[PDB]
């Protein structure tokens, strides 16, 4: 058997036929070459067109790109019937939907730009599908989807007795675009009457008195996670929520977020951390594809056997592979954690502005390692980061020494005139050009395809990316990266995991990684800095210790446990209140690798 | 084709078919303005009353019919030629009519009365009486005799019929200097034919231990050029141990078609690699006519599809002009892994050894 479609897409955001010569496709085109049109040129949005009619789908244009702007694919024809939207002909097209479904909270998993958010448009009521065809009615929409449950969504979509409140995939709009307080603004959203319990569970109670300008990360995300609620509406879509939330953060609102299934309302969450997902979800979506090609959602799993796919790379529901290697994380026992020589020592240091005190016990700093810092925001973390970065001196003790420091800093904002490679190479042009950085580094966080576009002109989670790359390509003793796991997806999280890892073992240098993460810590730690106190008043940096003893002892101020899943390795989160939650607590060892 | 000249005006010839390329050659000399003259059959109609009932008849024997059209057909390989009738046999008086005939396998003769061009002769003459081969080799080596043969379409022949003249065991153990001697002189003969002929096997078969002791002692003489061993169907030699061997034989087809396939994949490889050259790669249509122009393409290669296309003409010249300038020129069937991506180019690759813009 056989049957055959192809599909061109091209990211005119990247195609400049000024720089290609004249449209470099048209020209190396073997069809085009023959007298034909597979590749057509828009002389006028000076665009070119690949009329897939006729592209014989060699792939020539493709690697001839200077950049790669062109993608074309051979389907075997049979999800092309399932398609759902396409932004206009070399352009970005959907596959399917998530079935989202009442008094449930439906998962989704899957890297950025595989429109996912394209399918919350699709659902809020303001972009109509085309199903790949021409249309602008619901009834083909409600038809194609017959056999199915999200025929009956798009019928009490369109009468208009269910609106969707969305959580955006950017935060960071409300303050400037929202003036005043966090006390005022949730009175003003307010249409539920369930403004008590909301504000008491998520603990703004401290954080009304603050202007929405003047929070921190954790704060502003579950300010949004709280006024999307008191927004009257059944179904919720949260995108990305782990944003800047610490490791007691994201617990805790995961806790909030599945208890509106019990009140049967509908859920519908994007997460990146898959015991933060497990947790939460009763249902979950894969979503496979290349970004800005296609994207396509497979069909609902439970939760557990959803994962566990996801990490196998291959669909045996769908007979799909995607990735061509596995997920995988470190133990403690697939190392070697033997002694290195100590690089500097710090001594007692204890820093107070007035508005938070912190202490930070006697440590000592090795070479050669990747120390994982952890605990709740606010707990001065990042005071003690900034002491040794310099944009802070100690009020007493020393940390600021001839060791080179390369700071990453908790917010990105850009103001930066130029590309992405003017910013990067001023700093080491050399590193750019050798194969390791290039191997474990730029290539698979983008950064080659993004040289083309300024820093003001880069978006988020490029941006993020990018940001990450430039402090690990500075000269420096000592790495410094405040909470890069914001805006990061899970292909990208663990892509960041593997190229610390790598980067640090291979020269001998230092990196503290602050981070809230569970996965990138179950990969990347050597060694941990707990801290404790009470955020917001006091904190207390214990000295560094071991990545078990670390996780063991913070993990016990949390009431959570950690197992190690036996499907296929990922680490399993208990619920609170099981046999293996009971088991870890009662023994003291609160944690497994 | 098989070709006898019978005249040297060309007033008789004498030709066949057996290909569908035969009968393509045959189309290209045939015109307007000739007489062919065949052997075929056409009937009569006859009898009748008063008035109007059934009944009907039939004939043998040759005739000739007059150039009117000349019409090509598929799916019966068959070049149909009608109009007048001019002569026939007269016994029976059944002149008076036209009369539509076929030319095919058998005798059909050509003339042209204001007389052929040394293009039309030469034509003909184009596809090769004695065999223009495919594979078309194949030998028998059995304690009795040694054999070796060109079985062609177009005329079969056993090209050695030496005796060993010896036993494989019976006359004493047979493991003598004269069999060392005699096989050394089977390889040689053979060895010296398989080249000069083109085609690279031979499937050697036999009874008992013979075709394997004969297989082990090529290897071990010189590197080989190509050998197989089938067991195959042997229990007779001669004229049918040979045709017997052949008969049940598909080995001929399949091995032919594997080594065709061989030298398009090889070459694809190359191209895919030369393409990152800077102008060693020609392809697409102008590019391509540009190189072979400039006498600079090493290798053309093209889906026969592309041959038989709508325009059929540029690619025969562009094979003929490269052939000229002592470039190899590949046809290759566009069911391989190779063929199905030369479809997909477009229709025409060729690999340059010094560039042309
Ligand atoms: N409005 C748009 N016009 C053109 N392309 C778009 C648009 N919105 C999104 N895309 C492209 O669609 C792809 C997937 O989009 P998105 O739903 O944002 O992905 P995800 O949520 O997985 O990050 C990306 O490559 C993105 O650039
Ligand atoms: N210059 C300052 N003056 C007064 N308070 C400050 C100053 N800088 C930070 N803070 C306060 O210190 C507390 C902890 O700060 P920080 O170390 O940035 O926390 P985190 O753990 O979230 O990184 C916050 O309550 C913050 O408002
Ligand atoms: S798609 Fe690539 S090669 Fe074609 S015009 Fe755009 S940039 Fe040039
Ligand atoms: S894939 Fe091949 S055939 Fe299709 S547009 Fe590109 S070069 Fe032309």
């Amino acid at each position: 058997m056989v049957r055959k479609m192809r599909i061109a897409v091209i990211d005119y955001d990247k195609c400049n036929p000024d720089k290609c010569g004249h449209f470099l496709c048209e020209r190396v085109c073997p069809v085009n070459r023959m007298g034909g049109e597979a590749i057509i040129i828009d002389e006028e949005n000076y665009k070119p067109i690949i009329q897939e009619a006729s592209c014989t789908g060699c792939g020539i244009c493709v690697h001839k790109c200077p950049f790669n702007a062109i993608s074309i694919v051979n389907l075997p024809e049979q999800l092309d019937e399932d398609c759902v939207h396409r932004y206009g002909v070399n352009a970005f097209v959907l596959y399917r939907l998530p079935i989202v479904k009442d008094g449930m909270v439906v998962g989704i998993v899957g890297p950025n730009g595989t429109g996912k958010t394209t399918a919350v448009k699709i659902l809020a009521g303001q972009l109509i599908p085309n199903l790949c065809e021409d249309n602008d009615s619901w009834d083909n929409v409600i038809r194609a989807f017959r056999g199915n449950e999200l025929q009956n969504y798009f019928e009490r979509l369109k009468n208009g007795e269910i609106r969707p409140v969305v959580k955006p995939q950017y935060v960071d709009l409300l303050p400037k675009a929202v003036k005043g307080k966090v006390r005022e603004l949730l009175k003003k959203v307010d249409e539920v009457g369930k403004f008590e319990e909301v504000v008491k569970e998520l603990e703004l109670e401290n954080v009304l008195d603050r202007e929405l300008h003047q929070l921190s990360g954790g704060e502003l995300q579950r300010v949004a996670i709280a006024a999307a609620l008191l927004r009257k509406a059944h179904f919720y879509f949260f995108d990305e929520p782990s944003s800047y939330l610490d490791i007691r953060q994201r617990l805790k609102v995961a806790r909030v977020i599945r208890r509106l299934a019990n009140e049967g309302k509908a859920v519908l969450v994007v997460e990146h951390d898959l015991a933060v997902l497990d947790y939460l979800s009763d249902v979950i979506h894969v979503v496979y594809g290349e970004p800005g090609v296609y994207g396509i959602f497979s069909k609902p799993k439970g939760t557990r056997n959803g994962i566990n796919e996801f990490l196998q790379g291959y669909l045996k529901d769908e007979n799909v592979r995607f990735r061509p290697y596995e997920i995988r994380f470190t133990k403690l026992s697939e190392r070697v954690d033997v002694e290195r020589e100590t690089l500097v020592e710090y001594p007692r240091l204890v820093k107070d502005y007035g508005s938070f005190k912190l202490e930070v016990e006697p440590g000592e700093i090795r070479k050669g390692e990747v120390i994982g810092i952890v605990g709740p925001n606010g707990i001065g973390k990042t005071t003690f980061v900034k002491m040794l970065a310099g944009v802070e001196e100690p009020t007493e003790g020393k940390v600021e020494w001839d060791l080179t420091v390369a700071y990453k800093p908790q917010y990105i904002k850009a103001e930066y005139e130029g590309t992405v490679y003017e910013l990067l190479s001023k700093i080491d042009s050399s590193k750019l050009n050798s194969n390791f950085y290039k191997t474990e580094l730029l290539k698979p966080l983008g950064i080659i395809d993004l040289y083309d576009r300024n820093v003001e002109d880069l978006s988020g989670g490029e941006l993020q990316r990018v940001a990450i790359a430039a402090t690990l390509l500075r000269d420096a003793d000592i790495y410094l990266l405040d909470e890069p796991s914001a805006y990061l997806d899970v292909e990208q999280r663990l892509a960041v995991s593997r190229a610390i890892r790598h980067l640090m073992e291979k020269n001998e240098k230092t990196a503290l990684v602050v981070e809230h993460d569970v996965l990138m810590i179950d990969y990347v730690s050597d060694r941990l800095i707990v801290f404790e106190g009470e955020p917001g008043r006091h904190g207390r940096a214990l000295p560094p210790m071991g990545m078990r003893e670390g996780m063991n002892r913070f993990l016990a101020s949390v009431g959570i446990t950690f197992r190690r899943d036996p499907d296929s390795g990922r680490p399993r989160a208990n619920k609170e209140g099981s046999v293996k939650d009971r088991e870890q607590k009662a023994r003291g060892e609160y944690y497994y690798a | 084709m098989e070709i006898l000249e019978e005249k040297p005006k060309e007033g008789k010839v004498k030709v066949k078919a057996e290909t569908l390329d035969d009968l393509w050659h045959l189309y290209h000399i045939i015109d307007p303005g000739d007489i062919v003259y065949a052997k075929t059959l056409r009937k009569q109609a006859q009898r009748a009353d008063s008035l109007r009932a059934e009944k009907v008849e039939v004939i043998p024997v040759f005739l000739g019919v007059q150039a009117e059209k000349i019409n090509f057909h598929k799916f019966a390989n068959q070049v149909r030629v009608t109009g007048p009738i001019v002569y026939a046999s007269r016994e029976d008086v059944p002149l008076g009519k036209y009369h539509t005939i076929a030319i095919e396998q058998g005798t059909v003769v050509t003339i042209q009365k204001p007389r052929w061009k040394e293009h039309h002769i030469e034509r003909l003459k184009e596809a090769v009486a004695a065999s223009k081969r495919a594979r078309v080799m194949i030998v028998v080596i059995d304690d009795g005799e040694a054999d070796m043969a060109l079985v062609r379409e177009y005329g079969v022949e056993i090209l050695n019929s030496i005796r060993h003249n010896l036993g494989g065991k019976r006359y004493n153990t047979d493991r003598e200097s004269e069999e060392m001697k005699f096989f050394h002189d089977v390889a040689k003969t053979m060895e010296e034919v398989m080249k000069r002929e083109n085609v690279e096997k031979a499937i050697v078969a036999g009874p008992g231990f013979v075709k394997e002791d004969f297989y082990k002692f090529l290897k071990e003489k010189y590197p080989e050029l190509a050998k197989k061993v089938v067991i195959e169907d042997t229990s007779v030699t001669g004229r049918t141990g040979i045709y017997e061997v052949i008969k049940r034989g598909v080995v001929d087809r399949v091995y032919q078609e594997n080594r065709v396939a061989k030298e398009v994949q090889l070459v694809e490889k190359v191209l895919e690699n030369i393409a990152r050259n800077n102008g060693l790669v020609a392809y697409g249509l102008k590019e391509v006519e540009e190189a072979v122009n400039y006498g600079a393409v090493e290798t053309l290669l093209v889906l026969d599809e592309l041959l038989k296309g709508e325009l059929r003409e540029k690619v025969e010249e562009l094979m003929d002009a490269v052939r000229y300038s002592r470039g190899e020129v590949v046809v290759v069937s566009s069911e391989h892994e190779g063929g199905e991506k030369l479809k997909a180019l477009g229709g025409l690759a060729a690999l340059l050894r010094f560039r042309v813009k």
